[PDB]
């Protein structure tokens, strides 16, 4: 399905990672920063619609 | 990232009008009560309680 992916890669090249967004806004929080670390704090990701 | 950034300047901003408010009144943390008894001398204190 057409779905958005943060992908992190290695030196190599080869993905190590990935976070599918659309699955909770943790993955939308990481998404949105563009980070695999996500610390406290409150954030916009999306607004539904 | 041009939007997104858009967006992030304007909750960087209701942030801050929150600070501002904090700054002015709730610089005390203490919440005190008006004078039960009222005898101020000559003054009536009323009319900004």
């Amino acid at each position: 399905q057409p779905r958005t992916f943060l992908l992190k890669y290695n030196e190599n090249g080869t993905i190590t990672d990935a976070v599918d967004c659309a699955l909770d806004p943790l993955s939308e929080t990481k998404c949105t920063l563009k980070s695999f670390t996500v610390e406290k704090g409150i954030y916009q990701t999306s607004n539904f619609r | 990232s041009f939007c997104t950034q858009l967006n992030r300047a304007l909750t960087g901003i209701a942030v801050e009008q929150d600070k501002n408010t904090q700054e002015v009144f709730a610089q005390v943390k203490q919440i005190y009560k008006t004078p039960p008894i009222k005898d101020f001398g000559g003054f009536n204190f009323s009319q900004i309680l």
